[PDB]
């Protein structure tokens, strides 16, 4: 138990980048990150159609864990006001199964192994091995050609920014001009706060990016820190935690929307 | 990574994911909620049957209580009157047979009366032989009762 | 001397997670406890809960960003 | 490095399936049985409405198809015993209407006892009559002498 | 040296943080925790916290200008 | 150096906000719990606690003006 | 001097930690004195809890990559 | 070099206010805190919020008495 | 100018030390707080002892692991 | 370097004037809040009120000497 | 620098006195509490207590492993 | 590095008194809260008191006396 | 340069000072809580009271124990 | 009186020169060819002799209606003798005597220590009176707790006193403890250990940190006004004195308690 | 130096001080205690006294108590010569009593024997003249006697 | 101050003052202390002590007189026993002694017989002229009857 962490065969180092451009023969050029998208992407639709493909009564199976998902999120959301848990319930809903997904895909296995390039060889006495990879040819880097979606700034800006979009289009949809009697009335100090909640208002999808953003990247840096440290029998209850933490943000992202869509209709 | 052709590209993609949300999620949404007003609906069914179906077996042995009232009144109605003529018609018939009884037995006593007149000379005769040992000696004629006792007859 | 840009941006990003952390703390801990105490209020209090976090993480998301600004 | 992703996923899963996997098991299977008592329940909405008018057709059939024949059963033996208890008590008193015949003979036998009855006066009352009739010509002086010396 | 200006502005910055977040942090919760005590004074104690508020935030913007002013 | 005045001034308005900030949190979280309890005596606390207000932002002020002679 | 960016690595981390550590400690045990006072609204209070956890936790986080991003850029 | 004066006195009012403001700021939280509980003692509330007041000034004055001796000879 | 790696890593270190470790103590204190007026909810609030407590170690990790990375480089 | 003996004046007041305030505020909240509930005790109160206060001085002004030693040789 | 390992040493062995010290603190304070308020479930409290009290210990045993690292080397 | 010691000096002295100051507030303001909440266990409390306030005078005095060291 | 094995001293002491005083301070106002609220508890109240100071206190010996190693080796 | 104290002013007629008085250690008052005599020791024995003659004085008539310096007398051993029966029942006698003398002792140490001339009276060997000739001033009567030795001595006899009466008290439990329980006492035991072994360490330092800082304080605000300024300094001073010796008193009585415990 | 006298000056104005704020609390305290003292001396004194009183009062009591019955016995035996004497001097007379009657009680017996032999010797005398008085009637016809009684018709 | 030997000997100046204190005035002082603490605790004892002497006073006073009259009424009883039977005794004795005065009397009332004596005196005579004188006229010439009246008299 205590004698069979070897560190013979391992990494060589701890690899951090940003997700790196992918090679984009064709115009239009993709990331490692929008693969993955679109990959996650099909597998959510393709769960979706078959626990929609056989809808009855008295669910058994993948459809019963699904309408379980799905009812709780229902009553999570009523929770908070029951008058948009159903209008806005399809958007929260995609977004959290989405980076799920994505979380989720970070501890499959050749995520940071498999470069896409556009014992003995361990130091000993050393904490860290040093196995030259597969990729160490050319001078490369071993590109990561699977990687984690939300490890990416774009993905993540953009459903910050669709959620925003989202919330102040639903505010306006039954406020009135009443956005501006809460922005700077000028009615004693009424006005001086506004102007703090305006901009908070305006960092809100900034913060929501970049908090799943470094959530997500931190996760795989931190595995990848793990790894390289000792390879086995070692990180078990950080990858818990991190299959943990993963679910868990997915589950925050929807709530704080949804929340933020109330706090702005009331 | 901080370009506008790529975060365009990316909320391009996010509003077609969000699009494409509207169609799929009213399924299962539909799925959970048509079962439930369904349910809804057969219960308020449910609850009207059973009041129904109970609030009336009840009366229906109440009407078996009322028909068997009925079936008991018209018993005592049939009795009363069948027993109340039968009384009356067989006391009318001891009443005019005390009618007829008494009447023949007048006609027999007034038809002895005149029959025995075969005994008024019948306890003269007593009287002039019975009376005799009675008198004197059972000398039936005594001395002068012969032609007395005829006179006695006569009377 | 090397760069103190990297220094900069260290003490910054650090403080502005110290500060608003006690205070999104303090603030969700006072919100439990009045939702344990008073339910019908829920609605009123996770309200004022959200703006307070709000205005915590305002403070520690301009903490980031003049932290990004002292970088580039 | 590959071999470190592998033996520590396989280990997790394996504390995973000791620990999270009874309580995760009971949750989903505690939903599908309210689900089996809730479909089934929701069905029942409508089954027990359906089972209504089956237990209203059936209590009205087995109660006034009942109640009418036993109420008419008892109807007809109390109508029966209505006119015949009337009549046999009718007999009864024939029977006590008999005793008025027996009377009859009763005063018949009255009349014919008669027959010596107001004979009697004639009879027992025609002796003083031969006394002053039969009698008083009837030379009694020896009699009389007889009855002076027995004196 | 060079950095100073930078340091100087992260600090100032880091520190506005700290500070007022609990302030608000603080604030925020004693808030919610009265409003769940009495929803009727609820009004009132809204009017007093958001004062409050405004004072604290008015210190960390103060804070923060300075930091800009600096790097101006 | 030649960048220690800036240094100065963000530290003197950093902790300015710090000590300040804090207290005024305090001040009116108290502040809000016992008009919460009790508003008949509203004004008299609400006086208490804007004295506290102004010592703790005289406090302020008095690191804000020592770091605005260090400016100049 | 010369190894400033470890430095500051560092100090990121901490302070990282120094923060919502307290956050995260204070967040639970008011929300497991709620439940213990009243274990009927944990239904609510344990999200409430772990959406206070993500706000405290965000600051770590970024904390964290900001302090690999100077390390490793 | 000779910018560590202007530092001195800036960090001898910023960390003798800090420590006063907190404490005022304890001070009178507890202050109304027992006055809302009760109206009557508030004479005596006040005389003592008042001296401990009184005692967090002092060491916030002599913070800055000191910068000030710092700052000039 | 040398020796600042050994500097950073204890800092990170202390740091990480200093967070997480109020964090467990607040977290450990409210639990016993809540369990002393509950006993029956303890098999609720463990868990969420432990998910705390789990965090702030995660962060006291954290701290570890960049310690020991600026440790050897 | 030159400088440094008015940064250690202006650190040994600033440092030692934040735990006496807080401690000055806590104890002076404490005894005030104590004497809201049977101010019949106003005499022992206000006796271990000043106990602290005290306690609380000394530091501070073990600072304020420390201070003014170094500011003068 | 000939120095920064002395004062590398210092930083660790501080700071992780600084965060378990007060969360051994915290833990004892609440622990006596339940226990005053809750005597017969003194059993679970200890070793809830001591659960904690280990937990946070780690955090110290890690700062004290680290400097006595950086003192050997 | 002349007046490397009087810096040692001065942080050995501020960080013993800010410990222990505030363990000395917190002693006293419990102890206190305790005497009012009943007056009664007061001889039993004192012992405990200045028991707890020696320990915290503990660490001040001996960051007072280590300084000292340095300085002489 | 050459005095930094006396602000290694100085800082050991001052931060291995400045957490379990908190920490202790803590500890004797909640077991005065509980003795003031239950003193049929005593005994127990002091054994984990002075259990709980003894560890503080030895987070503090094992950071003055680590200053005098600086000092003197 | 007025607030408008003029006399505040009084450094630039009275100025005391620098502080002088920085030794954290003894200076020899009596040049005697044996064993030196500290500027604390000559202290210990006029206190001792203070001591012995109001013990004497108190005890001279024995009366039993306790009036003036007998009743004085009699209080404190009364507060001293009930505060330690509500720590502990049985041990008040066993142990009463040696923290009774160990408190007055202290006590009359660091009321001492206020004492005029403490400071400024002193042997020779602004600029004083012995700077004056070729000979350092050294001063005289320097407070016997300010003197290290003298604390690590009362410490170590508390020290010894705790470990025989543990020892006696509870035989060879108390004296290995219970290392062997290998579930709690194998981590938390020798934590007590180190604890015990560095309790006198920290209760020697405490008086001796205490009286220091209490004589420079006296010293450095002579240097800063020599006049109304060191008055409530002053005050506070005798009442700490008196503070440290009942704080040594009783915690070395509670620990003794604790661990007979 | 100016040391000396700063301390003389700054002594002698804690003293005054102390003087002016502690001397009256102190003494009070001191008086209070004395006062405690002397209430438990006069307390110790007071029961020493009830105790010897009660002590000698019991002794006091039963020695009244030794007078009393001596003296109610000498009574009893003083009424019991008196008790004894009148009921043997009731008995002496009554008997004395006895004594007299029976002699008027014997003398009238005496009477009544003489009068009963009185009606005895009447008795014999009339007896024994209704037996000779037939004898003679034996001799003289009854005839003179019966015509006698007729001729008194 | 490091020097160990002066060290050592302030440690033994402070244990000779312990000794000399504790045996000068501490002694004297705690056993003044225990003495008066005995004074206060009798003084209580006394107290009990006093109640009880005038409890046990007023109820032997009453006992004592108690036994007084009981052991009085006792010889009081005895006396009326020795009277009562004396009493009797003499009043039976002069029953007794009355009833022989009564039959000695009777036995001396017995003489009539010998007064019956006379009989020719009076019997005879009085019969003489009760037969002859009153009853009838004095003419009882006819003699025998002498021979009766003697023979029936005796």
């Amino acid at each position: 138990i205590a004698s069979r962490f070897f560190l013979y065969t391992g990494p060589p180092h701890v690899e951090v980048a940003a997700e790196v451009i992918f090679d984009g023969i064709p115009g239009f050029p993709i990331t490692n990150s929008f693969v993955v998208a679109i990959i996650i992407d099909i597998f959510v639709i393709a769960l979706a159609v078959a626990a929609t493909r056989n809808l009855q009564m008295v669910p058994r199976g993948l459809q019963n864990v699904m309408e379980f998902i799905l009812e709780s999120l229902y009553n999570l959301f009523r929770n908070i006001n029951a008058k948009y848990v159903a209008t806005a319930f399809p958007l929260v809903a995609t977004i959290f199964l989405f980076v799920l997904f994505g979380n989720w895909f970070g501890l499959l296995p050749g995520v940071g192994s498999i470069g896409v390039c556009h014992p003995l060889s361990s130091v000993a006495a050393a904490e860290g091995e040093e196995i030259h990879d597969t990729c160490a040819a050319q001078g490369k880097k071993l590109v990561p050609l699977f990687r984690a979606p939300a490890a990416d700034l774009n993905f993540t800006f953009a459903i910050a920014v669709i959620s925003f979009v989202f919330i102040e289009y639903w505010g306006f949809r039954a406020l009135g001009p009443g956005y501006l009697k809460k922005f700077f009335n000028t009615n004693g100090i009424m006005s001086f706060v506004g102007i703090i909640e305006f901009i908070s208002e305006l960092v809100k999808p900034f913060a929501l990016a970049f908090r799943l953003f470094g959530n997500i990247f931190a996760g795989e840096v931190l595995l990848v820190v793990m790894a390289f440290l000792v390879p086995l029998l070692l990180p078990l209850p950080f990858y818990g935690f991190e299959v943990f933490v993963g679910f868990i943000q997915a589950l925050i992202f929807a709530l704080l929307t949804y929340a933020f869509l109330n706090i702005a209709v009331t | 990574g901080i370009n506008p052709t790529l975060f365009i590209a990316q909320l391009i993609n996010f509003l077609l994911l969000i699009f494409i949300l509207r169609a799929l999620l009213y399924r299962p949404v539909m799925n959970l909620l048509n079962e439930r007003t369904r349910r809804i609906e057969e219960s308020v069914r449910d609850a009207e049957k059973v009041r129904e179906q109970l609030a009336n077996a009840r009366r229906d042995y109440e009407a078996e209580i009322a028909r068997a009232r009925q079936e008991a009144a018209k018993i005592v109605a049939q009795a009363q009157e069948r027993a109340k003529q039968q009384e009356a018609e067989i006391i009318a018939q001891a009443r005019r047979e005390a009618e007829r009884l008494k009447e023949e037995a007048r006609a027999q006593a007034e038809q002895e009366r005149i029959r025995m007149l075969s005994e008024a000379k019948s306890q003269i005769a007593d009287l002039v032989t019975l009376t005799a040992s009675r008198v004197l000696g059972a000398e039936l004629q005594a001395r002068g009762h012969d032609a007395l006792i005829a006179e006695s007859l006569a009377a | 001397m090397e760069g103190l840009n990297l220094v900069a941006t260290a003490l910054a990003v650090g403080l502005g997670a110290i500060g608003p952390g006690v205070g999104i703390g303090i603030i969700v801990s006072g919100a439990v406890q009045a939702i344990g105490r008073n339910p019908e209020i829920e609605n009123r209090v996770v309200t004022y809960m959200f703006i307070g976090i709000a205005f915590t993480e305002a403070l520690a998301i301009f903490g980031l960003v003049i932290a990004f600004l002292i970088g580039f």
